[PDB]
DNA sequence: CGTCCTTCGGAAGAGATTCAGAG
DNA sequence: CTCTGAATCTCTTCCAGCACACATCAGGACG
RNA sequence: CGAUGUGUGCU
């Protein structure tokens, strides 16, 4: 369901933006979690570009530089 | 007969059903609550003395001491109302309470006291009221909102629906204590009862029946009846009533006296029941194993050994039958448990119970109340007696016990506040019966289940909180009672009392602030009942039904007045003719109806007795004695609207307008339009802003007079007199001799209210309206207040209106605007911004006041005085330095941004002990001489009245008028005159003269002191000087205006005369509205307003024609008589013959601009009456007259309805709504722009538009917004460098708030970090 | 920070630290002086409670206050809540270079452009004009330029015209449901404090002109201006994103003038006379020598792009109305005449614009719909079609069918006396007969308001469709409906009960005349029900769309 | 003054407990 | 039996956005 | 140079 996929999410930061952030933090803390962040909102939050348009071509360039 | 003031401008009445009742006084609620609150009154209920009798006397710990009540008293407040409002104090009076102590001796329970002592001890102050009822806290007038809550007491509901999906309703008996803990009941789907206290756990009440020391047999005796089997000769025959046989199927062949009646397998009909009751046979032979299904009612111990054969709460079996049979217990008691009639609930509820005695019940209760303590005997006992048996901890009021007795169909209406066992048991019996299938649950939404509290009630509650605090403190300190030296203030502490009353009137949702933009808004801020507050529910957990209206509100609660949005149907206000029960309910008038005659009385009715009767509607065509022309009529049975017979009814609706409130009352044409826009227009009329120049509406309703009277905005003449002297600031009225006092002469001297500041920064002001030398009336207005037009209440204005499109300037709510209106200046608002300037003592010394202002412009210095303050009368611009307050090294008082004004007033408040400078002392002496001249002229005109009474004495009794005036006024008493009550009246007035000497001296010296004395301030500040500005605002294209029809609008563009369409006379229209706004937003009554005002204005134009082009009283007499007769059934009842013919000149000047036309709510006019006025006018049938363009000059095809609309202006002025910020100051915790306008704040950029940007590919845009322009200081400094260089290049760096949150999680026990 | 005075603007976090360090120091002193174990046990339990309350109070069933009977805020509550970090700070951001006021129309403007207040332009672009004036040498420094623009001199407006020559702007509305609620525009400097807006954007903004506000945003860097003029430019924003709907649909007024325009009567000036060009019809109608709504024989010419974009000229002679030819000169080249050859309704002109974009491309479609809007407001103002008190024409058959349903409910009540009908039987019979009676009166007023005009043709008489104002305003489809005018002219409906079943007495009165207290009371109940439904509907839809943007 | 002190919901829903039902 | 799910229990949590204005901040108590 | 409530109002 629409709350299931929000919880079951690799982007733990987006789950932190979603409800029961405490449970997300406990699950990541016992996970030892490390995230290539895969998306939009967390990258807004960290203040890089969004891989969406022009930013998606820039992230094409960014993956091409590595 | 009518008023001589009403002879100035009469209103054309409309109304066809005659009235039997006028409008009563509207502000009775607050006055009665507060007056029953404070009064030296016996018998307790209700008010302060109830709380005193509850709290007093206060005795020792049998330590030979008792403090008893005597009385209380309050003197006057130390100050006035007005300078107190200027000052910032409550208008409160010294609570001086008479209290006597008695202290006994060693072995003196009844013996002699050793000491008595009594004093009238002070304890805080409580606020007195305005005669308009309200309170003022600290220069700020706030209003106590009375709170709707439920009824305290027992209630029976089911709470069906979403309970366990079993298709099974529940049942809950719910008791609401007036003061105490919650106590409700609850069942199972498995059909066993439980109980809780204050939303706690699910445990039965049979354990508390054990705690009330009842055996199982006693409990079954309580809640059940008996069925008797007996050990007998053979097969142990049953005692039987055939009513117990009802609704059953015959388990065996029902037989009696060897005769067969009902076969085995037959269901028992009532036929065979009445046949066997004709037979009347109890004892019938039963099979031995059928009784095994029965459950025994009592215990049966053995006879020989005394040992338990079998106990109660136990079904049977034949081995048990032999065991009791070999003992031979010839009585066997069981319960009639017919599973449809009587469910076996209580027996199995006892089967659940693990506890046995009263003591295990006590231990379980004492554990479940406070888990975490060891069980204790006496602590459990004290706990149980403190649950619902303590007068300290549990009570219901007289209303609570009365509604409790109402629930039980009793006779005695009164009782205690603590419970009895009988109470609880009978409530349980009723609950069992509701479980069985008899009885009906009731909604909360019935108004009799609800109750509005009063101001005196909740004030008494807070007062009781203070009382129980201070008596705990006293009984503490009476254990510390030191003999022979304690006085009745040595244990006092009014600081809980003062803290409680200040926290109440300072911090309460119900104590909220008055809306000063409208007399009507002030009175509906008074007339307001909420569903919130202490004991109120929460809006986020309230359903529809508690918000949606119930038919009990009919005639009691106005259905069309509520705020929308977050609080809908919860702030519902009172109607017009509704009143208040003694018991907190809504008594309401009804015209009593006999067999065929309406009794002319009213009678007040409860909510529940409305179901008893059937009420006739007001539009029922009686014939002159109540002779209604039908015998069937639309009425309601129990709010049950259908057609009913004539002999059925006994009551009638009093008014056709009693169903609504006063806000709806001024709104005409309601019967044609929808309540959405009607409620919105009522809201915006509450949102109205005062104008400059008052002018009456043309469509009145008659309600305007009593509302303008009851609103305190003006001077109602408390006596009837003759006008003596008029000024713009005060008016002297000479009292007529009939209402005149016998001694102590006096004349009516009333002071106006001039240009002064509202609570909403507008111009509250009073204006005179009468001539000098004029007969007036007791109980009549004397001068117009704010937005009041000649004894009437006139908020908005009316202008030349029509309906057509014009170039999209009536696009959705766009407003076409003529230049003529902004020429006529008739919507200019006047606003008052007040600022202060404090003088705090801070570090490195305080900050000064004078004009030593370095390194600034000399223009702002030259406006100042020598003392550092700009002079009064000074038109100032934005940013102008007002008071120089330099910093020890400048923080001078300055004009805010975007505002202009003119200096009008200085108020100075300086801490006591601080030297005032030359400006403060100078304006102090100015106001001193001002009030000095005030009191002197009061004394002198009272002196004029006094020696005029002396002259009136010497009209008789040896009159020597030439020998009167030669010697001065003093010895006019002792001239040639008898030794009678003439000369004794003169002696009374000479004692009054010496009294005026002494009184004037002491009042003048007290005023000298009160002006002279230093002002109490906060610690740290030294003086505070208040500043007053004259702000004028006319209009600008973009603000928000409307009318009385939910017709919101925005002025689009000021437009010249040469854009306005004009008639064949050439007269240009002012404002044109949308045709399309009419059909969709269904408010058709504005067209009726348009036609009616158009016809009335044409009448007034013909009046002004006959006025300007002059003409005698006869032709105008004919015209005005034909105007005021006007067709259908009227109650105008005036004639032109009884007039002075010069008031007709005055009333023609009143009619030269328009005609006052009264309009009932649901007895509104008809279209034939409109066409009658149009024919009486010079005006056509439809009124769609052709016009011609201001630009093209052609006839508009399909001509437009033109006319007037009494439009409304709002307090949405876009200068206080336009706000922009290129770059301002930043927040501290995150270096980010703030919000608001006072704080020069930026626009919040929410996330919905972030998602909108996500629908685009705004990569650079989003990045420069959220990083540079919000968070990073480096990015915004480099972007600043880019703009001052013209460069366009950014680097984000890092969001600081991201790092803030990351360090917050690092402050949590979290190894969260950032890798390479 | 201090408040105004020696007291300080507190933090309950500092109180938590204070309590924890107090409890710890007392505990360690108890550790120092050999206290027994129950005392230090309860001490440690209180310390554990204090530390856990610093962690998450409110997770515990009892939360404590410091004062005001309001429980303090722990660190988890510093994180979460709708005043939480992402909520209050990390996403919702109060941002400089922005400005909020109430907007207006200014109908003469264009869709690419927008009206803008001059003092707000002076406010929001200060460092730009600073840099430009010191670029031109007329500014000495930041201080001199700041004081000169604070003086609001004569020369700063010219440089402001230079710097707002082509710089785009964007505007936001707080109920930002979909992405077209913000678009890029061109500023027009306005003396005033309101913001003028092209009319065809308003339905996409879903915003009435009651006094709703919008705020603006300043595109600082050049790349953002490139993005907005590329992506968020309103000229690029022509369709629904949800489907292929033209989102530039005209709402109410221009389509009203056009529905007035391409009607004709049977009998007026120049009925069926012959012309060859709509210039001639314009010259007749501005002189008024001909009629507006009359059949006119003209010669017309169209173009057909059936080659590889090459438009084939052809002409013919039709008989048609006047304003169709008038707009047909406004009509660009490659179109058929059959598209404009009717009464040209709301959805008709909508799909007309749809086909116009699908065939003739973007820019002539844009400027043509613009000229449509201009001439529509022009002839709407020229027409002057009002609304009248006699527009609600009522048949005499109203009270007759009222008497019919009256007799029917009388007979069903007589059957309910002896019990021939039960409660539900009478219920169903009565609701059906009132429904049928109301539908009959609806048909009566329908025909009465739709085909009432019976006039000569130069002959004796002839019927045609009704020229009622409110009937044409509903028949445009702009505002109102047949059910809503049924509420106006006829009686309105059968109002439901508070439960969800119906009340046996319908609202047999109309909006044209007066109601009783009772029908008004019942429809008031229904109206309050609807308003509460709207409010809690918004409350549902918020958390709905929250999860909707939270799912994919 | 200054300073020192501690009682109105509806959803899942996620386990937790009991039950029935036996084999 | 002894686990087998099922039913049924008892504690989470969340619920549109914007603006205004106003009040109160530790105060209680004892040197 | 605030943070909380508290009501108010526009959608
Ligand atoms: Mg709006």
């Amino acid at each position: 369901g629409i709350t299931k996929a929000s919880l079951a999410t690799e982007s733990f930061i987006s789950a932190a933006s979603f409800q029961e952030t405490t449970r997300v933090l406990t699950e990541a803390a016992v996970a030892g979690k490390r995230d290539e962040l895969r998306g939009l909102k967390e990258n807004v939050i960290v203040g890089r570009l969004i891989p969406a348009g022009t930013g998606y071509a820039y992230h094409q360039d960014r993956m091409r530089r590595r | 007969v009518y008023s001589y003031t009403e002879k100035k401008r009469i209103r054309k009445d409309f109304g066809k059903r005659p009235q039997v009742l006028d409008v009563p006084y509207l502000l009775s609620i607050q006055l009665d609550s507060f007056q029953k609150f404070i009064e030296q009154d016996p018998e307790g209920q209700y008010g302060l003395e109830a709380a005193f009798r509850s709290v007093f006397p206060i005795q020792s710990y049998s330590g030979n001491s008792e403090l008893q009540y005597v009385s209380y008293r309050l003197g006057e407040p130390v100050f006035d109302v007005q300078e107190c409002q200027i000052r910032g104090v409550t208008y409160s009076a010294p609570l001086r309470v008479k209290l006597r102590l008695v202290i006994y001796e060693r072995e003196a329970p009844e013996g002699t006291v050793k000491d008595i002592k009594e004093q009238e001890v002070y304890m805080g102050e409580i606020p007195l009221m305005t005669d308009n009822g309200t309170f003022v806290i600290n220069g700020t007038e706030r209003v106590i909102v009375s709170q709707l809550h439920r009824s305290p007491g027992v209630f029976f509901d089911s709470d069906k629906g979403k309970t366990h999906s079993s298709g099974k309703v529940l049942y809950n008996a719910r008791i609401i204590p007036y003061r105490g803990s919650w106590l409700d009941f609850e069942f199972d789907p498995k059909d066993n009862l439980f109980v809780r206290i204050d939303r706690r756990r699910k445990l039965p009440a049979t354990i508390i029946l054990r705690a009330l020391n009842y055996t199982t047999e006693q409990i079954l005796d309580l809640f059940f009846e008996k069925v008797i089997f007996e050990i007998r000769d053979n097969k142990l025959q049953m005692e039987l009533v055939p009513e117990r046989l009802r609704g059953e199927t015959a388990s065996f062949d029902i037989e009696a006296n060897g005769k067969v009646y009902v076969e085995k397998g037959r269901r028992i009909t009532a036929r065979h029941i009445r046949q066997l009751e004709k037979d009347d046979v109890k004892l019938i032979e039963v099979p031995v194993e059928y009784i095994a299904g029965k459950v025994v009612a009592k215990d049966y111990i053995d006879e020989s050994t005394g040992e338990l054969i079998c106990a109660a709460n136990m079904e049977l079996s034949l081995d048990l039958l032999a065991k009791l049979s070999q003992s031979g217990h010839k009585r066997i008691e069981t319960l009639f448990t017919n599973d449809l009639d009587h469910g076996p609930y209580i027996s199995e509820t006892l089967r659940v119970d693990p506890t046995n005695d009263r003591l295990s019940a006590l231990v379980e209760i004492y554990r479940m109340m406070r888990p975490g303590e060891p069980p204790t005997r006496e602590a459990a006992e004290s706990l149980f007696e403190n649950l619902f048996f303590s007068e300290d901890r549990y009570d219901l009021s007289a209303v609570g016990r009365m509604k409790f007795n109402r629930s039980l169909l009793r006779e005695e209406i009164e009782g205690s506040g603590i419970l009895s066992k009988d109470d609880i048991i009978d409530v349980m019996k009723k609950l069992i019966d509701i479980r069985n299938g008899k009885g009906e649950v009731d909604d909360i939404d019935h108004l009799g289940n609800r109750r509005i509290r009063s101001v005196g009630e909740m004030a008494e509650n807070q007062f009781r909180v203070g009382l129980v605090r201070v008596e705990r403190a006293v009984k503490e300190r009476l254990s510390l009672g030191d003999l022979d030296t304690l006085m009745p203030q040595d244990m006092i502490n009014a600081k809980p009392i003062s803290a409680a009353v200040k926290e109440f009137f300072g911090s309460s949702q119900l104590s909220q602030f008055m809306d000063q933009n409208n007399p009507l808004s002030e009175i509906t801020h008074k007339r307001r009942i909420s569903a919130l507050g202490p004991g109120g529910l929460t809006r986020e957990r309230a359903g529809f039904e508690v918000r949606d209206v119930h038919p009990t509100h009919y005639g009691r609660v106005c259905p069309i007045e509520t705020p929308e949005g977050p609080n809908i149907g919860l702030i519902n206000s009172l109607s017009v003719y509704a009143q208040t029960n003694e018991y907190g309910f809504l008594e309401t008038p009804y015209r009593k109806v006999t067999d065929g005659v309406v009794t002319d009385e009213i009678h007040y009715l409860s909510a529940i007795e409305e179901g008893n009767y059937v009420i006739a509607q007001a539009n029922s065509n009686l014939d002159e004695e109540g002779h209604f022309v039908e015998d069937l009529v639309t009425c309601r049975s129990k709010g049950e609207s259908s057609l009913f017979s004539r002999d059925q009814v006994d009551y009638m609706d009093v008014s056709t307008q009693q169903v609504v409130s006063v806000g709806a009352s001024l709104i005409p044409f309601l019967e044609h339009d929808d309540a959405n826009r009607a409620l919105m227009g009522a809201n915006m009329q509450r949102q109205a802003v005062p104008t400059l120049r008052a002018d009456k509406p043309l469509v009145g309703t008659g309600m305007e007079r009593a509302v303008a009277v009851d609103s305190g905005v003006t001077a109602v003449a408390k006596r009837g007199g003759v006008v003596q002297y008029v000024d713009a600031s005060r008016i002297v009225i000479k009292v007529n001799e009939d209402e005149m006092y016998p001694g102590e002469a006096g004349i009516d001297i009333y002071n106006l209210t001039k240009y002064t500041r509202s609570n909403q920064n507008t111009c509250i002001n009073q204006m005179p309206c009468v001539s000098l030398g004029e007969p007036v009336e007791r109980g009549d207005v004397l001068a117009d207040g704010p937005s009041t037009d000649l004894g009437e209440l006139a908020l908005g204005q009316n202008m030349r209106v029509a309906f057509m499109p014009w170039n999209g300037y009536n696009f959705e709510d766009s407003i076409l605007v003529s230049e003529r209106v902004v020429q006529e200046d008739r919507f200019t608002t006047i606003h008052i911004q007040e600022l202060a300037c404090v003088s705090r003592d801070t570090k490195l010394g305080p900050e000064e006041i004078t004009a030593d202002i370095p390194n600034v412009g000399e223009a702002a210095l030259s406006k100042l005085d020598e003392s550092g303050i700009v002079y009064i009368g000074a038109e100032v611009t934005g940013g102008d330095i007002l008071v120089g307050k330099v910093t020890p090294k400048d923080s001078s008082l300055r004009v805010p941004n975007g505002v202009s004004g003119t200096v009008i007033d200085v108020q100075v408040f300086t801490r006591d002990g601080v030297e005032k400078d030359k400006r403060a002392l100078e304006i102090e002496e100015m106001q001193l001489k001002q009030a000095k001249k005030d009191l002197s002229e009061e004394l002198q005109i009272l002196e004029a009245g006094l020696f005029s009474r002396i002259r009136a004495v010497l009209v008789a009794g040896g009159v020597e008028a030439e020998k009167l005036d030669k010697l001065p006024r003093d010895r006019w008493l002792e001239l040639g005159l008898t030794d009678e009550e003439k000369q004794n009246q003169l002696e009374q007035l000479a004692e009054q003269y010496d009294e005026l000497k002494h009184e004037f001296e002491k009042k003048l010296e007290a005023k000298r002191r009160k002006i002279t004395q230093g002002d109490d301030l906060a610690p740290g500040v030294l003086k505070i000087v208040k500043v007053y500005l004259a702000v004028k605002r006319r209009i600008q294209p973009g603000d928000k205006m409307a009318g009385r029809h939910g017709n919101k609008g925005v002025i689009s563009k000021i437009n010249p005369i040469e854009d306005m369409p004009y008639d064949e006379n050439g007269t240009p229209v002012d404002i044109v509205l949308n045709p399309l706004g009419v059909p969709s937003r269904m408010n058709i009554g504005q067209i009726l307003e348009t036609h009616l005002g158009m016809a009335a204005k044409g009448i007034g134009d013909k009046i002004n024609a006959m006025l300007k082009q002059q003409q005698e009283v006869a032709k105008l007499r004919e015209f005005i008589q034909r105007a005021y007769d006007l067709g259908a059934d009227v109650r105008q009842k005036v004639d032109l013959s009884t007039f002075s013919d010069e008031e007709v000149m005055r009333l023609a000047e009143n009619l030269r601009k328009g005609m006052p036309i009264a309009t009932p709510v649901f007895d509104g006019a008809k279209e034939a009456e409109i066409k009658e006025l149009l024919k009486l006018g010079d005006l056509p049938t439809s009124g769609q007259i052709r016009l011609y363009d201001g630009r093209t000059g052609e006839q508009f095809e399909r001509p437009v309805t033109v006319g007037y609309m009494y439009m409304l202006k709002l307090n949405h002025l876009v200068d206080d709504k336009m706000h922009a910020r290129s770059t301002g100051s930043y927040s501290l915790v995150t270096q980010q722009p703030l919000g608001g306008k006072a704080q020069f704040g930026g626009q919040r950029f929410g996330e919905m538009e972030v998602w909108a940007l996500e629908a685009y590919g705004a990569a650079y845009t989003l990045q420069e917004m959220l990083t540079v322009k919000s968070d990073d200081v480096n990015g915004r400094t480099k972007m600043y460098k880019n703009i001052v260089d013209g460069n366009h290049q950014m680097e984000p760096g890092m969001p600081e708030s991201f790092n803030v949150l990351l360090k917050e999680i690092r402050s949590l026990g979290i190894n969260i970090e950032l890798e390479d | 920070v201090p408040l105004d005075g020696g007291r300080f603007a507190t933090s309950d976090l500092n109180d938590l630290y204070r309590r924890v360090i107090n409890r710890n120091n007392r505990l360690k002193r108890l550790l120092d002086l050999a206290a027994p174990d129950i005392i230090v046990r309860n001490e440690k339990r209180m310390l554990q409670e204090a530390v856990d309350a610093l962690l998450d109070n409110g997770r515990r069933g009892r939360a404590i206050t410091g004062s005001n009977k309001r429980p303090l805020k722990s660190l988890a509550d510093m994180i979460k809540g709708k005043q939480g970090r992402f909520r209050q700070n990390l996403l919702g951001k109060r941002v400089d270079y922005s400005g909020r006021s109430v907007i207006t129309v200014g109908p003469y403007l264009r869709l690419h452009q927008c009206g803008l207040p001059k003092k707000m332009a002076l406010e929001l672009f200060k460092p730009f004009i600073y840099g430009k004036l010191e670029l031109r040498g007329l500014a000495t420094t930041i201080k001199a330029a700041k004081k000169m623009v604070e003086r609001e001199e004569a020369v700063v407006w010219d440089i402001l015209d230079e710097v707002i020559r082509e710089h785009p702007v964007l505007l936001n509305r707080a109920p930002t449901l979909h992405r077209l609620g913000i678009q890029a525009f061109e500023p027009v400097l306005i003396e005033g404090k309101a913001i003028q807006l092209h009319p065809l954007v308003c339905a996409a903004y879903n915003a009435d002109f009651d006094g709703d506000q919008m705020a603006v945003h300043v595109p600082l860097t050049l790349e953002a201006q490139l993005e907005a003029r590329a992506l968020m430019m309103s000229t690029n924003n022509i369709l629904s994103p949800a489907n292929g709907e033209p989102i530039i649909v005209p709402s109410q007024d221009v389509v009203l003038g056009l529905y007035y325009m391409t009607r004709d009567c049977v009998n007026a000036k120049g009925e069926g006379m012959v012309l060859t060009g709509p210039k001639e019809a314009e010259r007749l109608y501005r002189s008024g020598l001909a009629s507006l709504h009359a059949r006119v024989k003209v010669r017309i010419t169209e173009y057909e792009k059936d080659a590889n974009g090459e438009l084939v000229a052809k002409t013919s002679l039709k008989d048609t109305t006047v304003g169709r030819a008038i707009l047909w000169m406004i009509v660009p080249k490659g179109l058929p005449y059959s598209i404009v050859n009717q009464a040209l309704g709301k959805k008709a002109i909508s799909k007309m614009l749809n086909t116009c974009y699908r065939i003739l491309g973007l820019k002539p479609t844009v400027i043509f719909a613009d000229q449509i809007m201009y001439t529509g407001f022009a002839y709407a103002a020229r027409s002057g079609a009002s609304v009248g008190i006699d527009d609600m024409v009522i048949p005499e058959k109203k009270h007759e069918i009222i008497s019919e349903a009256e007799a029917e409910v009388a007979e069903i009540q007589e059957q309910f006396q002896s019990g021939l009908v039960t409660a539900g039987e009478r219920y169903n019979k009565v609701i059906d007969i009132w429904a049928a009676a109301n539908d009959r009166v609806s048909k009566a007023m329908m025909d009465n308001l739709q085909t009432e005009t019976v006039i000569n043709r130069d002959g004796q008489e002839e019927k045609q469709v009704s020229f009622n104002s409110i009937y044409m305003m509903a028949d445009s489809g702009a505002r109102g409906s047949a059910a809503q005018i049924r509420q106006l002219a006829g009686m309105r409906g059968l109002m439901a009960k508070p439960d969800g079943s119906i009340i046996e007495t319908p609202i047999t009165a109309n909006f044209r005349e007066g109601l009783n207290v009772l029908q008004y009371f019942i429809s008031t109940h229904g109206a309050r029900k609807g308003l509460a439904d709207t409010a809690l509907k918004t409350a549902n839809s918020g958390y709905l769309t929250r999860r909707l943007v939270d799912v994919a």
